[PDB]
DNA sequence: TGCATCCGTGAGTGCAG
DNA sequence: TATAATGGGAGCTGTCACGGATGCA
């Protein structure tokens, strides 16, 4: 019923390891990897390309994808095909297609093992933009990080190295996907800077503390003036679906104008200028009210300064730039009889 | 003041809560500068 | 086995048991629908009445499916849509500031899941992980198309307010049917307070002279130069703009 | 409402009254051009300010809203003629 | 009532900074975030019914 | 021509696709800064639309005459704005997802249609039991 | 100038005034977008000689139905003492009208 | 087979808000 | 990037009536 007891049961099941497994698991881990170049120079393939397919074989077939990065899709063909060439060396180098499987196989133990350990550590990093089990996850996936960086030669315990990356997951998630507006993750780090300092200065006053307040505290090239903008990017946005009233019949996005489409006003005060100039060109002369037609545009626009001018409307280049004069001079003197046109400046 | 389980740490601030909303005279409240009102309410009382 | 020098085989099976909705479009997918409409109707024929009570509303779902091209495994999704963003905008208020619909954050919530799964996946996680994450995928797409029906409500934080699912806009008083189809509100319209009239005439009533001037803002605008009070329509606007 | 320089709504029991009457025009236009048929809204309004009838109206643009609010519940309705072959209520701005 | 609400959560954030941070160099100070308080009583006074 | 019915009926993935103009890869809406939409995500308009009518999104092509060129540089149509209402897009899963009212409209569609109980579809669908397709032989307890 | 005749140098109706639908109480000037003058518009003023100006009557004028005698009127900018108002805002005006 | 019993779906209008 | 750390946390309450789908003597 509950999607969280349900995992924390799963993982219920795994047992815990005792020091030997983990430096059993840890150990076969970090050979198989050695194992896989190894595996790699002598048939001179790809560790990675080498890798995928010890991976495919170990899960079984139930998964396999082409996985990005590889050059060639990795379909159930090309992992019988490779894992044929595999299988083809002598016992001294196939040796090694051996070490290689035995280590995905306990890359697995390993992760799933230590999965009551994440648990304990996105607990905690609640409230803050991200559901437990997406909390859960991103640990997790750090958690894969900690296997394939660890080094059991160090004698470390594993929940000592891999307490690491959990939290360095969880974190940048926190800080990559909380915010319906997504904010470079070291903007996030500094904006976290200003709240806790003026949580401390608000503490220290007995009051909130102003910008400058601020700015100073925040020490050299903080002012005023970039705390204030700073915060106003940290500010979140807010629902369209927010509730107005006690009763629920009203919608916040319900008192929100729609700016952007042409009201019937202006639809309509638009098309009767785009007309009533050309109620101004067919007035006095066409193939002038034509060529200042093309200095601009009825659509589209068509002005640049000398050089298309300089193309194709018949005349020279300073030619239309003249009756590009008396082409407005006329419409000046034109429009002191039909003064249908001051209106429209607003 | 703080205390610890183990050793008999003492430290002792005064720690800043914030601002709690005062009562007019004639029983109400201003907040952001709009005056309210608090209804009493109603309801089933603690009990068996 | 390299110490031992054995070669160990473990009694187990090379079984295929899925979980899922991978599953369920597999059977689907494997549905000859007139096989089954064979057999439902050659035990429409039972007595007992519940059997063949129930080889009908089965029936009934298949001969739906025959008679209209679906297939039936449509009920899944492999490409889940995604809406206009006009009709689910981010906008800024007054202020400068931002509103968004609640989809915005429905998706996002998807998106974000979908990703670290096409990852998990590739970085090859244990199943335990895996599973915990498809899970969490189908949870993800139950909110975004009919949030509350299924669990817990997604709710952003700070607060105990479901989002809006594409459901709940369709749907209830205030869904789209009821609220914007089979009623709007509409333009050239107003309001007062009533004052009863007793000279009127059966056929008449009392309109207040500013009412009258918007309700027919276009027409007296037009009339107002089939006159002259005013050279055009556009200036004739201005007039009645400022009392 | 007033201070947003509101409509007033016309709601499912004020159809129903127009329904009654058998007002179709009428009802119509509270459906289309006063309310949210785009074009036929600022295809009126220009009409009246130059004293030409009233256009008769296209689709209402809260029922296409309906359309792709279906389609993102993976759900397909088409309007179709009556030889059933789709028509394209978004005159061929969503086809490719 | 609201007021017994913030300081409960305000003690959900002491006592995670008790069991995580440095268990000797600690203070009242520094060991209380008052504003899940701050906001509980806002609360109360600009959105309640 | 004259609408005259309204035909309703399921999307087929494909049909689904067949609708789309861009998978929305990044779950971002809107810059931070320039408070454009963020590609690949939720707003952005080689996807979706142009934003302004007639512009593209970076400046290169600017009015009507250029009508249905997507530009090089940034890769948005020439047309009305009014499309960013009318143009869907897709999210591409990678493990498939059931439609929740074809699961829990009782009696459920795809239970019935498949003698799968109420509280089966569940346990399979969130992940509480498996559900075999060819046990290849297997057995348990004394019974294949 | 006209409609300007009620207005201190800074925009604000004078306190004391008689104000009615229409009527501006507080000029705002607010910056032109990505429509900054298009053809038919750039042109339109290249026959008038005033070419397109860069800002906008925002100002806040009196809705239909109300109006008063303006009795009051509260300044508050920032830069000044006393003030400071939620981010990105530099001043507000408060118009009180009997 | 007949009948508890649970789960899901409804619960007036417009206006001020 | 390395002491060690390994299964959550808040339920919310004083409606109702009908219709359908499921469990059980
Ligand atoms: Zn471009």
């Amino acid at each position: 019923s509950d999607p969280v007891r349900q995992y924390l049961h799963e993982i219920g099941q795994v047992p815990l390891l005792t020091l030997e497994e983990e430096v059993e698991l840890a150990r076969k881990v970090e050979e198989g990897m050695e194992a896989i170049k190894k595996l790699s120079e002598i048939t001179g393939l790809d560790p990675d390309l080498i890798r995928e397919v010890v991976r495919a074989k170990i899960l079984g077939s139930a998964r396999v994808r082409h996985i990005p990065g590889l050059k060639e899709t990795l379909d159930p063909k090309t992992v019988e095909e490779i894992d044929q060439k595999l299988k083809s060396l002598p016992k001294e180098h196939k040796r090694y297609l051996h070490i290689a499987r035995e280590g995905e196989a306990a890359r697995q133990h390993l992760i799933e093992a230590n999965l009551r350990l994440v648990v304990s550590i996105a607990k905690k990093y609640t409230g803050r933009g991200l559901s437990f089990l997406d909390l859960i996850q991103e640990g997790n996936q750090g958690l894969i990080r900690a296997v394939e960086k660890f080094e059991y030669k160090r004698r470390f315990k594993f929940s000592t190295y891999a307490t690491w990356w959990i939290r360095q997951a969880i974190n940048r998630a926190i800080a990559d996907q909380a915010r319906t507006i997504r904010i470079p993750v070291h903007m996030v780090e500094t904006i976290n800077k200003l709240s806790r300092t003026a949580r401390q200065l608000q503490q220290e006053l007995g009051r909130e503390p102003t910008y400058e307040e601020i700015a100073e505290a925040m020490g050299p090239g903080w002012d005023a003036k970039r705390v204030e903008e700073t915060l106003k990017i940290a500010q979140e946005p807010v629902s369209l679906e927010t509730p107005i009233g006690d009763e629920k019949d009203s919608f916040y996005g319900d008192f929100i104008p729609d700016e952007h489409l042409p009201s019937p006003v202006d639809a309509a005060t638009q098309s009767l200028l785009s007309e009533e100039l050309e109620k101004a060109l067919s007035k006095l002369s066409e193939r002038e009210a034509m060529v200042l037609k093309l200095r601009k545009g009825l659509i589209d626009g068509r002005e640049h300064t000398l050089e298309e001018v300089g193309a194709f409307f018949g005349v020279t280049r300073e030619r239309i730039r003249q009756i590009e004069n008396k082409a407005l001079r006329k419409l000046k003197y034109h429009e002191s009889r039909t003064r249908k046109l001051r209106d429209f400046l607003d | 003041q703080l205390i610890h389980k183990d050793t008999g740490l003492i430290k002792e601030d005064e720690v800043f809560l914030g601002h709690i909303p005062l009562m007019t005279e004639d029983g109400s409240f201003i907040i952001n500068g709009a005056d309210r009102v608090i209804v009493s309410q109603i309801h089933r009382s603690p009990g068996v | 086995d390299l110490v031992r020098n054995v070669v160990r085989v473990v009694e187990s099976y090379d079984i295929d048991a899925r979980m899922g909705a991978e599953a369920i479009q597999q059977l689907l997918k494997e549905l000859d629908l007139e096989a089954l409409e064979k057999e439902l109707l050659e035990e429409m024929k039972h007595p007992s009445r519940a059997r063949r009570a129930k080889a009908r509303k089965r029936l009934e779902v298949v001969r739906a499916f025959l008679d209209s091209g679906n297939r039936p495994e449509w009920m899944i999704l492999e490409a889940v849509p995604v809406l206009p963003p006009d009709l689910r905008p981010m906008v800024q208020v007054d202020g400068g500031r931002f509103a968004t619909s609640d989809l915005n954050d429905l998706y996002r919530r998807l998106i974000n899941r979908n990703n670290r799964l096409k990852k998990l996946l590739a970085q090859g996680a244990p199943e335990i992980i895996i599973r915990n994450e498809k899970r969490m995928l189908q949870e993800a797409v139950d909110a975004l198309l009919d949030n509350g029906r299924r669990g817990a409500p997604v709710t952003n934080p700070g607060s105990d307010r479901p989002l809006r699912s594409l459901t709940d806009i369709l749907s209830g008083k205030q869904g789209r049917f009821r609220q914007n189809l089979l009623g709007k509100r509409v333009d050239y319209s107003g309001r007062s307070v009533i004052v009863v009239g007793p000279q009127l005439k059966l056929h008449q009533c009392g309109l207040p002279k500013r009412m009258a001037l918007e309700l027919f803002k276009p027409f007296l605008l037009k009339k107002m130069e089939e006159k002259g009070i005013a050279p055009n329509v556009k200036a004739a606007r201005r007039m009645l703009e400022r009392q | 409402g007033k201070a947003q320089f509101g409509g007033q709504r016309f709601g499912e029991m004020e159809v129903w009254a127009l329904e009654a009457y058998g007002a179709a025009h009428t009802l119509q236009e509270m459906l289309t051009l006063k309310s949210d048929d785009i074009e036929g809204r600022n295809a009126a309004y220009e009409a009246i300010i130059k004293g030409e009838d009233v256009p008769e109206p296209s689709v209402p643009e809260s029922f296409r809203v309906l359309v792709k609010e279906l389609q993102a519940l993976a759900l397909d309705v088409q309007t179709l003629d009556e030889k059933d072959n789709p028509v394209d209520i978004f005159e061929g701005l969503a086809s490719k | 009532d609201q007021f017994r609400v913030g300081l409960a959560r305000l003690a959900r954030g002491v006592r995670e900074r008790m069991l995580m941070g440095s268990e000797d160099s600690l203070t009242p100070a520094k060991l209380v975030n008052s504003r899940p308080l701050e906001a509980a009583i806002r609360e109360f006074f600009s959105r309640s019914q | 021509k004259e609408v005259r019915k309204v035909r309703i009926a399921l999307a087929s993935p494909e049909k689904i696709r067949s609708w789309s103009y861009g998978e929305v890869e990044k779950p971002e809406t809107i810059n931070y800064r320039t408070l454009k939409p963020e590609r690949d995500g939720l707003f952005d308009e080689r996807i979706f639309g142009p934003i302004k009518d007639y512009e593209c999104a970076c400046g290169k092509y600017k009015r009507q005459r250029f009508e249905g060129k997507v530009c090089e540089r940034c890769g948005v149509e020439v047309t009305k704005s009014i499309v960013k209402r009318y143009r869907m897009g897709h999210i591409e899963l990678a493990t498939p997802a059931a439609h929740i009212w074809f699961v829990k409209d009782v009696p459920s569609k795809i239970g019935t249609l498949l003698d799968l109980s109420a509280t089966e579809l569940e346990q399979v669908l969130y992940f509480s039991k498996y559900i075999v397709l060819d046990p290849k032989g297997a057995i348990l307890n004394g019974v294949p | 100038e006209a409609a300007l005749r009620d207005l201190d140098e800074e925009g604000v109706v004078r306190i004391g005034a008689e104000v009615k639908p229409g009527d501006i109480l507080v000029g705002r000037t607010s910056f032109k977008g990505e429509s900054e003058p298009t053809p038919e518009e750039r042109l339109l003023r290249s026959i008038f000689g005033e070419k397109a100006r860069d800002v906008k009557d925002t100002s806040l004028r009196v809705p239909p139905g109300e109006g008063g005698i303006v009795v009051r009127t509260v300044r508050l900018r920032r830069g000044d003492p006393g003030v400071e108002l939620k981010p990105g805002v530099r001043e507000v005006v408060r118009v009180y009208v009997a």
